[PDB]
């Protein structure tokens, strides 16, 4: 009958979702809708629909692509989304995560993560960042941004079911409560119950991310932003001996990839619970304010006993219960302790930014002011055991209210941290060169009371910290571009003198170019730099049980990550990652490298869609990870093996049944069900590889 | 009578298509049975179309059920 026709004319958001999977601006490197080629640092952005393709159960996977970055630390356990980015992390087996623009400031065991079927994007920016966020681990740092609420309708809800009895229900709803579209909102919910890989340790999760958006004209935006997770139980975070895994046993045998030096009873549960807003103001041409906020309050608890190696480990040396037995048995028998943990924590953060453009002569500029502010606390009620804490094991339930003071003790500590930062930066663009410059001024107060012991040690630290950086514009898109980022981390630890130890500082030279053309959606970038942390602290030379600062690290090298729509029905993600990491400056440890941090990585995954013909519809995907050889302890004595692992998709769109959206599909992770070991931290803390893992999935979009 | 949305993937690739609906009209102006006949290529415009059909409102009280549109989506192509 009749007949209606479309045009063009586009334009992407940092905040909102990409028009393909390789995502044309970022504002996680600058604090600014920023088109990536024209940021002076590397940068990297995971895009839900990467993601929704993977079905990963955590960000952690949702890395796996993405150069510079291990996400292997832990191996197969998801208890905590902790990285390595180049080689280096925080400290303390702490995380450097950010969501929506602040930091989920976490500390000892409490660490909150978001799922990623509530994210939007998942951002990574490697490289010094105390320019922008405050202190932070030198070269690395996560910032995941929330769905967040869209003018069209959103009625979708998911069914995952996977092998090791994986059971996953999730919904994603939003729409415009008014005609005139204005007021919106999005609610995403899941809940998710599956064995861990492991052995008699489960794993369920409960998350519902409710979001709502005021927008009373075009130039305002209010968006309430809400997340609530629970988990009853986390999984798996045990330590296996390389005697075991990496190395055989004595017998000759290695354990399984299933085995479990855990009690039929440890336990870990996590609950998060945050609010906040994220504020947009548009005044005018020139200035525009914004202001993101947020609290969050978040509680773990966790009767585990872990396995400190077997009992031949220079580990156990001081062990009775292992030191006891004939030195035949010694080789294939396990030492072992525990810790009971019961952990809540506030975390308040604000970030009121100005930005401001203007003019001048040819030079157009973009200038940012801010004053950042976050406090955080947490309180602790832990209790450990050492070397005689629990029963040896051959390669069972345990009374955790044991609290045996021949080979056990109390941890009761109060940590408080606050961090006011202010800064300005001049994203100065001359027709076709980008010159970005700026800086930041922090006052880091951290303060810790030992409550079983009155003893309480605090700190205020002065940094200033800055950054410089230029890119040429060739107006094809590839742009080439340099730059010097500083960063610093205080210590938490004591000294000799009985005072917390300076913060350590992070500096860094980069070289690179990146390919962000017009005319297609592609994003090709490449890097090389020399990341270096300083005043690292190390062993005291003079005999002692304190640590002493001075010391010094280097991360170098080069990574080149590519994603891209290719046709309309080819996708392409790919990188490789060169990493050279080693102590510079070490008491102990000189001309070694970081254990964990691999030295090669490489990608390359790629999927292709039928539209036309019977397979009209379907999508096939596949895809490998390298991972290179690593070493398991600082004293660089062992080496952990080089893996390669495949993944694969297969998606048959519904819509050519009426149901356009919806499909059903299987994903496969470690196809080749390889059994390998991840890495170990330590002679005896390693972790296997995921074994074999599929998922089927039915998504509908109503 | 709005216009759809052109789809962020096409608006993407420089790609284009048509699409033919069947819809029915609720006595009131708005509309009912949305349907999707024929739309090359697959999974593209769907729903963007459905989406854009929902805003839609004229004649209230004169409804009719079974009507065809058929619309295409395209690119400047400069
Ligand atoms: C929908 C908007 C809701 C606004 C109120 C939510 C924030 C309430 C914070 C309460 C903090 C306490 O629970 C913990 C302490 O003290």
């Amino acid at each position: 009958t009749i007949t209606v026709t479309a045009a063009p004319a586009p334009q992407e958001s940092a905040w909102g979702p990409a028009a393909t999977i390789a995502a044309r601006q970022s504002a996680t490197g600058t604090k600014t809708d920023t088109p990536i080629q024209k940021v002076p640092q590397s940068i990297s952005v995971v895009t839900a629909e990467e993601m929704a393709l993977h079905q990963p159960k955590s960000v952690k996977e949702a890395l796996s692509y993405t150069p510079g970055v291990s996400v292997g630390t832990r191996g197969a356990s998801n208890t905590y989304d902790h990285l390595i980015i180049r080689g280096f992390a925080a400290e303390g087996q702490s995380q450097n995560n950010y969501l929506n623009g602040l930091k989920l400031q976490g500390n000892f065991y409490n660490d909150a993560v978001i799922d990623p079927y509530m994210l939007e994007r998942a951002e990574i920016m490697r490289g010094p960042v105390s320019v922008l966020y405050g202190k932070s681990s030198p070269g690395g740092l996560l910032n995941m941004v929330s769905k967040r609420p869209t003018t069209e309708p959103l009625k979708e809800v998911q069914f995952k079911a996977g092998t090791d009895s994986l059971f996953q229900t999730g919904f994603d709803f939003s729409d415009s409560l008014d005609d005139d579209g204005v007021y919106s909102y999005r609610l995403t919910g899941l809940a998710r119950s599956a064995n861990a890989q492991q052995k008699g340790s489960e794993e369920q999760r409960y998350a519902i991310a409710p979001a709502f958006t005021w927008r009373p004209d075009d130039k305002t935006n209010f968006t309430f932003l809400s997340y609530f997770q629970n988990e009853p139980e986390t999984g798996y975070y045990g330590w296996l001996p390389k005697e075991g895994t990496v190395e055989p046993l004595p017998n000759g045998k290695r354990l399984p990839t299933d085995f479990n030096e855990g009690a039929k009873n440890n336990t870990y549960s996590r609950n998060e619970k945050m609010v906040g807003y994220s504020f947009d103001h548009e005044f005018n041409d020139t200035f525009t304010v914004r202001q993101n906020l947020r609290f969050a309050e978040n509680k773990t608890s966790q009767n585990s006993v872990y396995g400190y190696g077997v009992c031949s480990d220079p580990a156990n040396a001081y062990s009775k219960q292992c030191a006891a037995l004939a030195p035949a048995d010694k080789g294939h028998y396990l030492a072992r302790k525990y810790v009971v943990d019961d952990e809540k924590l506030q975390n308040f953060s604000v970030d009121t930014q100005l930005q401001s453009k203007f003019a001048t002569g040819d030079i157009d500029h973009t200038l940012l002011t801010g004053v950042d502010f976050m406090r955080m606390r947490n309180d602790i009620n832990a209790w450990f055991g050492y070397d005689d804490s629990v029963p040896l094991l051959n390669l069972t339930d345990f009374d955790f209210n044991a609290k045996d003071p021949a080979n056990s003790g109390p941890y009761r500590i109060l940590n408080k941290q606050k961090q006011t930062g202010v800064y300005v930066q001049d994203q100065a663009q001359w027709d076709k060169v980008l010159v970005t410059l700026g800086g930041r001024y922090d006052w880091a107060d951290q303060e810790s009371l030992n409550r079983v012991a009155g003893t309480t040690d605090k700190r205020d630290d002065k940094q200033f910290t800055w950054r410089g950086g230029v890119n040429y514009l060739f107006d094809n898109g590839v742009t080439p571009y340099f730059s010097y980022s500083e960063s610093f981390e205080p210590s938490s630890q004591v000294g000799k003198d009985g005072n917390i130890f300076a913060p350590s500082k992070g500096k860094q030279y980069e070289v690179g170019v990146k390919y962000v053309p017009e005319d297609r959606p592609i994003v090709v970038t490449g890097a090389v730099y020399n990341l270096t942390k300083t005043n690292n602290l190390m062993a005291d030379p003079e005999g002692s049980f304190f640590s002493v600062e001075g010391g010094e690290i280097r991360a170098r090298g080069v990574e080149i990550e590519a994603k891209a729509a290719l046709s309309a029905s080819v996708n392409v993600v790919g990188s490789y990652t060169y990493t050279d990491a080693e102590y510079t400056t070490d008491t102990t440890y000189k001309g070694n490298t970081p254990a964990q941090v691999p030295k090669h990585m490489a990608s390359l995954w790629a999927d292709y869609t039928f539209f036309d013909g019977p397979l009209s519809g379907l999508t096939l995907g596949t895809g490998g990870r390298y991972t290179g050889s690593s070493y398991g302890d600082p004293a660089n004595s062992f080496k952990v093996g080089s893996y390669t692992v495949v993944d694969a998709l297969v998606r048959y769109d519904l819509a050519r049944v009426g149901m356009a959206g919806s499909n059903v599909a299987l994903h496969v992770n470690n196809l080749f069900d390889r059994e390998y070991v991840a890495s170990c931290f330590n002679t005896y803390g390693c972790f296997w590889g995921a074994e074999r893992q599929v998922v089927a999935t039915a998504t509908f979009r109503f | 009578r709005n216009q759809p949305q052109y789809p962020a993937r096409a608006q993407a690739l420089r790609i284009e298509g048509q699409v033919k609906v069947k819809f029915d009209v609720t006595p009131d102006g708005r509309v009912d049975n949305v349907q999707i006949l024929s739309a090359k290529p697959a999974n593209m415009f769907e729903r963007e179309v459905k989406n854009a059909m929902r805003r839609w409102r004229y004649e209230p009280g004169k409804p009719g059920s079974g009507i065809v549109v058929n619309i295409l989506f395209k690119i400047n192509g400069t």
